């Protein structure tokens, strides 16, 4: 599919997909190994209401 | 998409030629819708009146005349820029190159402003031919109309020196999400307060009906609202005249049948609720994103389009 | 009768491929990262 | 000085090549000229 | 097909269980865009010359 | 045209698959443009904001700032609607629906808020998939600011009452507005938000310049020219108001400033900006209720 632009046309592809879990049960299981960091200070801040 | 071509004249050095490879996306004022125009029409030494350069209020009334146009491309002898009062019908959407210290968001409409913060300003000097370039900054109109408001009312209350005593408040800073914006403040000039002032006390005027008592009336109503809602509590700002305009139908009924209150609405609505468009240029743009970013970045290009 | 008769039409071609292959007790498994592969210069973040 | 630019043509016919593969606008510093072209630009022609 | 097992005593006798379950599909699509600048449009499709 | 796709979610049930059928001619906002979104974006669960559900102000807003797209084509598994601010102006005629008042042959059907009309009726819910789409009632410009503001005085009465603002007639016989029962107690509930900025955005205006014109005029060309025409109508509305209420060029001019912010705010909400216009051809000129009408991008 395609648009205009300033610049020029544009041209969006994207095709369809489907899909389904064979097997009855659990087929996939995963686990956590590390942690990396916190991405949270882990701190002090208040609540404001 | 009618664009009008602006020619660079003659010289032009490498250094200014580069300079105007990046002004893209900006934006031009021209005084006339054409399709052959001289370079120096768009200067800011055009938007000089007789003898004076205006000042930042004075801008704004240049920029409500003439028309303003998005530099689309830029060639060695002419600058395309398709003047958006008018020629703004393509299929898909003009960039405009995001110049502010501001955010987009998406469907925010985009009115202009002078250049006005202190930590930016785009002027873009050009030595080889006496000529310089302002860009306006796009904006959102929440944000571009507290701004006129904030010039409006510093020109207004230095108009008559405050009688009171020499510190006054702010009314030069702003606040954006976070982001402290303050104003440049300047100049302010006769000619360019009067007439901003003349036309902000004409128009509350036309919008007091004799409906409108009916209206005053519910003030202390109001403030007994203030106090038990969280909401109408927020409403009235803490500093809010009313709150001390508080510190009546007056029989005078014409027949009964009138309706004045749907009256006085109607009446309100036209003058008083469209003062942001007729003290400032109103939007003629509302940032639109294709590709799903819902946001543009200061300095990225936004993708624009009709007005909102 | 005649169930489980499935199918086995024909049997694809090959290719040996460069892969990392490790028995993990009894069974043989794929062992695999895959960013600097697929993620690596794309800025899309590695699931 | 300002940089000379780019030169798109003796760019078809590389002497090399990059063995890497980064995000460069991270390392945008290190160079005298740098551009992100997101698909095509008008300045490449 | 499930199994089964004779058991002894009083019980309730079992029987053989065959359960009939089905699936639907999940449905999705990939997107990727690219674009070519009005320089370009011009070179390619033919004016520019 | 630019059709986006919204995709249908998973497995509905047969009759909600009807309930989509009859949304063909119906007005969508669509959150960005991207040319694949979801139903749940679009769907009225999207337009919460506060943690609930918008109120007929909350909605205005949020109609002012997603992209209405009418819908083209319904098919399973797909909705295909084609934003309406999207391309050249007066191109990509699209049927509309009409819903209650006549849409003659052109006057710029505005969208707005399903609530000023019975509440729940258009909220089509979908069960299966559990969410809900409330679509806006298309009317012309002039109807419709005429209503939004005859509502909204409605409310004032309402907020303090000890002339029948509900019967309008509008070229035809006469249209009307109560449903009576408690849907104007619903309808009432929604407006109270509205009802207020509006109440405030005036109150605050006049106290404002009556509180400015005569702290201003007596610190020029002001003076002469502001009393000249303001002659027993600005001065003679500051004696009334002072009369029955109170009375800083501090506090009035900052005060100023977040008024007059507020207040265009208000005109940008309302006035309703037009979406479209109808042009038609080969039509019938006038569209009955629930007929599909031609429909053009601008004004």
């Amino acid at each position: 599919a395609r648009h205009e632009t300033g610049g020029g046309v544009n041209f969006t592809l994207t095709q369809p997909r489907g899909n389904v879990d064979l097997g009855v049960g659990y087929t996939a299981v995963a686990a956590t190994a590390t942690v990396r960091n916190p991405v949270t200070d882990m701190g002090n801040l208040p609540q404001n209401f | 998409c009618f664009e009008a071509d602006i020619a660079i004249p003659s010289g032009i050095s490498r250094p200014d030629a580069a300079a105007l490879q990046r002004c893209e996306g900006r934006v031009v004022f021209l005084p006339t819708i054409r399709r052959q125009l001289a370079l120096a029409d768009v200067a800011h030494e055009s938007f000089v009146s007789g003898g004076v350069s205006p000042d930042t209020l004075g801008l704004l009334l240049a920029y409500r005349r003439r028309f303003p146009a998005v530099i689309t491309r830029v060639l060695p002898t002419r600058i395309v820029a398709c003047p958006v009062d008018l020629g703004l019908t393509h299929a898909g959407t003009v960039n405009l190159r995001n110049t502010s210290p501001v955010d987009l968001c998406n469907g925010d409409p985009v009115s202009l402003v002078p250049p006005v913060f202190e930590g930016q300003a785009t002027d873009v000097r050009l030595e080889s031919l006496d000529l310089t370039l302002r860009f306006p900054v796009p904006l959102p109109t929440p944000l571009a109309r507290e701004i006129v408001a904030r010039l409006v009312a510093r020109g207004i209350r230095d108009l008559n020196p405050d009688r009171t005593p020499g510190e006054l408040p702010d009314l030069n800073v702003l606040y954006y999400n976070g982001a402290r914006l303050s104003l440049v403040a300047d100049v302010q000039q006769l000619a360019s307060v009067n007439t901003e002032l003349r036309s902000l006390v004409l128009n509350m005027v036309y919008s007091i009906t004799e409906g409108t008592t009916l209206i005053l009336t519910l003030i202390p109503r109001l403030l007994a609202l203030s106090a038990q809602d969280g909401y109408v509590n927020a409403l009235l700002q803490m500093q809010s005249v009313t709150r001390e305009a508080a510190q009546a139908p007056m029989l005078m009924q014409d027949g009964e049948r009138r309706l004045p209150l749907y009256e006085a609405l109607v009446a309100w609505l036209a003058h008083a609720g469209q003062l942001g468009d007729i003290l400032a240029l109103a939007p003629a743009v509302r940032v639109c994103t294709f590709d799903g970013a819902a946001v543009v970045q200061s300095g990225d290009m936004a993708p624009v389009i009709r007005y909102p | 009768n005649r169930e489980t008769l499935d199918e086995l039409e024909s049997a694809p071609q090959t290719t040996r491929v460069r892969a990392d292959l490790v028995a993990i007790g009894d069974r043989l498994v794929f062992l695999e990262a895959l960013e600097k592969r697929i993620y690596a210069a794309t800025n899309v973040p590695y699931p | 000085r300002d940089p000379p630019g780019y030169r798109y043509a003796a760019a078809m016919v590389p002497t090399g090549s990059i063995l890497s593969t980064i995000e460069v606008a991270s390392h945008r510093r290190l160079f005298d000229f740098f551009a992100r072209v997101r698909s095509d630009e008008n300045s490449l022609y | 097909h499930q199994p089964l097992i004779a058991r002894d005593g009083p019980h309730p006798v079992e029987q053989p269980v065959h359960n009939y379950m089905t699936k639907v599909i999940d449905r999705r699509a990939l997107n990727a865009a690219f674009s070519l600048a009005t320089e370009a449009i011009a070179l390619l499709t033919g004016e520019a010359l």
